[PDB]
RNA sequence: UCGGUACGGUUUGUGUAGGAUAGGUGGGAGACUGUGAAACCUCGACGCCAGUUGGGGCGGAGUCGUUGUUGAAAUACCAC
């Protein structure tokens, strides 16, 4: 029920972070701004 | 050499499944029918096909060249026009590039002279990619068979169950190769469906229908696709082949599962109680208990909740008392001269073709109307309750529970203060699936969320308009064995034929010929003597139109 | 419903691929049994046209001639029409013709107009575009060379257009004409299919093809043939 | 005896208006007396407008045809 998520940048579409989030409760993709070291900036994530 | 193709196909979410392991492919021409109970699968594998969604696994794979179509199980729009109706899609790559070649032709000369040969010359190469170019003379072509409502008027209010008319011409002029009409005979009627019979026959393409109906599937289709829930079986043969394979299938299955579940229990003791019995083999012979115990309940489905309407106050000896009634619109003649009473602890039914005027009769009743010239008596003693045509009362944003509750925690049914959430269970929503939101519904339970929020008032008097849209044979049952035992007044609008021979006491149905479009007769007695009584009053007691070229 | 139409059909060999030099021997044995006729070509592609990069149209030379009664209507005003209508055209028509064509006067073969004129081109090309007379860009009908337009249809110019169906169709030569007559037309436009040859097919490209006649019965054709037309 | 491939002849298709677009594309004054008024008739196809000149057993004479012009196109005729 909570599975493990990764979650891919919008632009260059790599792969940086993985993390855990509840099925339940968030059925829809999660958004992130994290930091993508390819791009050198903070940049917005979904899922997979 | 394949239109349509896919590999272990599992569109899903991980708490629950949707499809599992949808492995089958089809051919060009593949007339197929799709049959299943309510909460398969039938229009999320043709939701894949149609590109609208993408699976969680497995690669859906459509042909080269190919186009596909869809119609989905409710059907949008645009709201500007009805001849817009047939450029969005349908003639979409021929219209949008028309007025264009009209419009590079007005004879510019300090702009551009010899640039008129290899961009008006290639608009005049992609006409001849579709072999006809004058568009107007062959679009009438397209609206005097499926007898559309005149073209000149918005998809408002204006149009009733014939958006689906509309909806069967954006998409029946696109001709593409892979066809996916998913349930096209909602809402028509005992001629609209008779054209679409005789114009899926002689289809160039493939076609895949999730209907219901019996010329279709008899005659028309080739393979059969029993959707199971979750998983898919291909069959080959039309359905009344289907049919007795089936029952033999399902008969070695009754007792394939019996001497399964006699067998758990027979081992449920050598597992449970007395635990003496063996030392350091336990652990290899425990294994094999629920080995066949976790498969045994991937098969246990049977937990179906009754439709159940609720009752409240007593009704009266007077309902509906209509004054010679006329109602009508500017050069329109719907209902004239109609005058009746309504019965008291009866069902009654209403019969039109599309474009007489059957709802607007119910929305009199409640007060969404007024009558023209006329009276319509509501004594003080009924509660009326309206499930509309078009649905209209679904927010498809919000959840479930809030389209009904309206977020509060007790609403006002019976007389009594019922816990609004287990008033949602009882029309088959069993907890945690309050929580996804209603546009994405199931057909069913688009149909069983419609009946929610209107008959939330334990209405005496309830004015049902199209109840056998959607929903298969075991709450069609469940239904009709659950407004027999209603203690009064339940109105209906149908269509189904094999509806109203069940559950009729008295009938409402329009007779117009060329004398006048807007008679209505009464009748006393079920649908069993009205189909009798027409015959012997009446001399009323085809020739199917082509929609292309050919 | 003729002895004489099928005496020919022993004439032809089923199994033999025939040279162009062979194929015409049996129009000049068919086509003198009655008036004259027109060769035809039909040519099955090994493309798939419900794409739309595999369209196929070229233009042609015939150095021998048509045969056509090639009338010739030409729509221009001013000097335009001034160096064409010297060249040879039968009914040379104006902005007047608007009015003539559609009322029911279509007494015409042949179609040429000028790039100034298109505002009312368009609505004539209405119901010429489907009967095949539409504006053209490519060969020269609708273009600025409104000197050399009317001898065109006298050079022996005519487009092909493959269908849905893969078959190409193009006359090459009247009954009256010798087999000398024919080669020269013939071996250009195996070459003329070739020029618009597409990079998307697959397997062998030219599978099957025969060549006939008006009242004529079919005749094998030879597709590794490309160089010994004559 | 039941099915696949390859080739070949025959046959098949009906919104409304016109003597049922004889289906698409490309040509083209042709068919010669075969009247259609024997039959599984009406080409035996569809049997929805109730009819699409060919297993034709009065014939060797007269042939839906070219002419007529309603309709994106009616028009014989073979070929792909
Ligand atoms: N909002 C409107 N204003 C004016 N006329 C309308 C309107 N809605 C419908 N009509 C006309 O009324 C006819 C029938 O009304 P409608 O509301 O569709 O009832 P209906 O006959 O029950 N529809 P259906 O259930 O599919 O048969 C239509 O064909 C229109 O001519
Ligand atoms: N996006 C979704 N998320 C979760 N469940 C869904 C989603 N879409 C559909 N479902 C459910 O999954 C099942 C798939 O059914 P669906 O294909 O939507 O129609 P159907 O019920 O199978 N055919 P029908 O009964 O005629 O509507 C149903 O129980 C739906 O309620
Ligand atoms: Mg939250
Ligand atoms: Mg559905
Ligand atoms: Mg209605
Ligand atoms: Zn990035």
């Amino acid at each position: 029920v909570r599975p493990k998520i990764t979650l891919a940048c919008e632009v260059c579409k790599h792969r940086n972070y993985i993390t855990k989030k509840n099925r339940r409760n968030d059925p829809d993709r999660l958004e992130l701004k994290k930091f993508c070291p390819n791009c050198g900036k903070h940049q917005a994530h979904r899922e997979t | 050499e394949f239109i349509y193709t896919m590999k272990k196909v599992r569109k899903a979410h991980g708490d629950k499944v949707i499809l599992d392991d949808v492995t089958l492919s089809f051919y060009p021409g593949a007339k197929i029918g799709v049959v299943g109970p309510n909460g398969a699968g039938k229009s999320s594998v043709l939701r894949i096909m149609a590109g609208l969604d993408k699976p969680n696994n497995g690669d859906a794979f459509l042909a080269t060249g190919a186009t596909v179509g869809i119609l989905q199980q409710e059907p949008p729009l645009n709201e500007d026009k009805t001849v817009r109706g047939n450029v969005e899609e349908g003639m979409g790559d021929i219209k949008i590039k028309l007025d264009r070649f009209n419009e590079v032709a007005e004879l510019m000369a300090t702009d551009y002279t010899d640039e008129l040969m290899e961009e008006m010359g290639r608009l005049q190469e992609e006409l001849d990619h579709a072999d006809a170019w004058d568009l107007d003379a062959q679009l009438e072509q397209a609206m005097d068979a499926l007898r559309c409502p005149p073209a000149d008027e918005p998809v408002t209010n204006l149009s009733g169950g014939e958006r689906r008319r509309v909806a069967l011409c954006k998409l029946l002029l696109s001709k593409p190769d892979l066809l996916l009409l998913d349930e096209p005979t909602n809402h028509l009627d005992a001629e609209s469906v008779q054209w679409l019979e005789q114009h899926l026959a002689s289809y160039p393409g493939a076609i895949l229908a999730v209907t219901h109906d019996r010329y279709f599937l008899d005659n028309v289709a080739e393979w059969i696709l029993e959707l199971d829930r979750g998983r898919a079986y291909p069959y080959e043969g039309n359905y009344s082949t289907y049919l007795e394979k089936k029952a033999e299938r399902l008969a070695v299955q009754g007792r394939k599962d019996a001497k399964l579940q006699k067998r758990l229990t027979e081992e449920l003791a050598w597992v449970r109680s007395g635990a003496k019995a063996r030392q350091a083999k336990s652990k290899a012979r425990l294994q094999r208990y629920e080995e066949m115990a976790a498969e045994a309940e991937k098969t246990r489905k049977l937990d179906f909740e009754e439709i159940q309407i609720p009752v409240g106050p007593r009704l009266g000896n007077v309902v509906v008392e209509v004054d010679h009634l006329d109602k009508g619109y500017d050069g329109r003649a719907l209902i004239k001269d109609l005058s009746f009473s309504l019965p008291r602890n009866g069902i009654v039914g209403v019969i039109g073709p599309n474009g007489v005027g059957k709802t607007t009769l119910f929305k009199t009743i409640v007060g969404l109307e007024t009558p023209d010239s006329g009276s319509v008596k509501v004594g003080e003693t009924v509660k009326l309750s309206y499930v509309d045509q078009a649905r209209a009362g679904i927010d498809p944003r919000k959840t479930v529970w809030e389209v009904v509750s309206d977020g509060l925690d007790y609403i006002q049914v019976g007389q009594t203060e019922v816990p609004s959430r287990a008033y949602v269970s009882a029309f088959g929503f069993k907890g945690p699936d309050q929580q996804k939101p209603a546009g994405v519904l199931s057909g069913g339970e688009r149909n069983r969320l419609n009946l929610a929020l209107t008959l939330k008032q334990g209405g005496n008097l309830i004015l049902l308009d199209e109840p056998t849209n959607d929903l298969d044979v075991e709450t069609l049952g469940s239904l009709e064995n659950a407004l027999l035992n209603f203690p009064g007044c339940a109105v209906v609008i149908s269509h189904d034929r094999w509806f109203l021979d069940r559950t009729c006491t008295h009938i409402l149905a329009w007779e117009g010929d060329d004398d006048n479009e807007a008679k209505w007769f009464w009748f006393e007695g079920n649908f069993g003597a009205y189909e009798e009584n027409k015959v012997e009053r009446l001399g009323v007691d085809v020739t199917h139109r082509k929609l292309t070229r050919g | 419903t003729s002895k004489a139409y099928r005496a020919a059909a022993a004439k032809v060999d089923r199994t033999n691929l025939y040279t162009p030099l062979q194929a015409a021997k049996l129009a000049k044995e068919t086509s003198s049994t009655k008036q004259d006729a027109t060769v035809e070509v039909a040519i099955r592609l090994g493309v798939d046209p419900r794409k739309a990069d595999q369209m196929v149209r070229g233009t042609v030379n015939l150095p021998h001639g048509t045969g056509k009664t090639a009338r010739v209507a030409v729509f221009a005003v001013g000097e335009k029409a001034d160096a064409a209508v010297a060249a040879g055209a039968d009914v040379v028509g104006s902005d007047d013709l608007i009015e003539r064509i559609q009322g029911g006067w279509l007494e015409f073969d042949a179609a040429i107009a000028t790039p100034d004129q298109m505002a009312k081109v368009g609505r004539i090309a209405r119901v010429l575009g489907p009967r095949g007379l539409m504006p053209n860009p490519k060969t020269g009908t609708v273009t600025a060379d409104v000197a050399k337009a009317v001898a065109d249809i006298k050079g022996g110019k005519i487009n092909f257009r493959v269908d849905k169906q893969a078959n190409l169709h193009f006359v090459i030569g009247k009954a009256s004409f010798d087999e000398k007559l024919l080669a020269e037309n013939y071996g250009a436009a195996i070459d003329e299919v070739l020029r618009l040859k597409p990079s998307s097919s697959k397997g062998r490209y030219l599978k099957k093809i025969t060549v006939s006649t008006t009242t004529g019965p079919g005749i094998p054709v030879d597709p590794s043939i490309t160089r010994n037309f004559a």
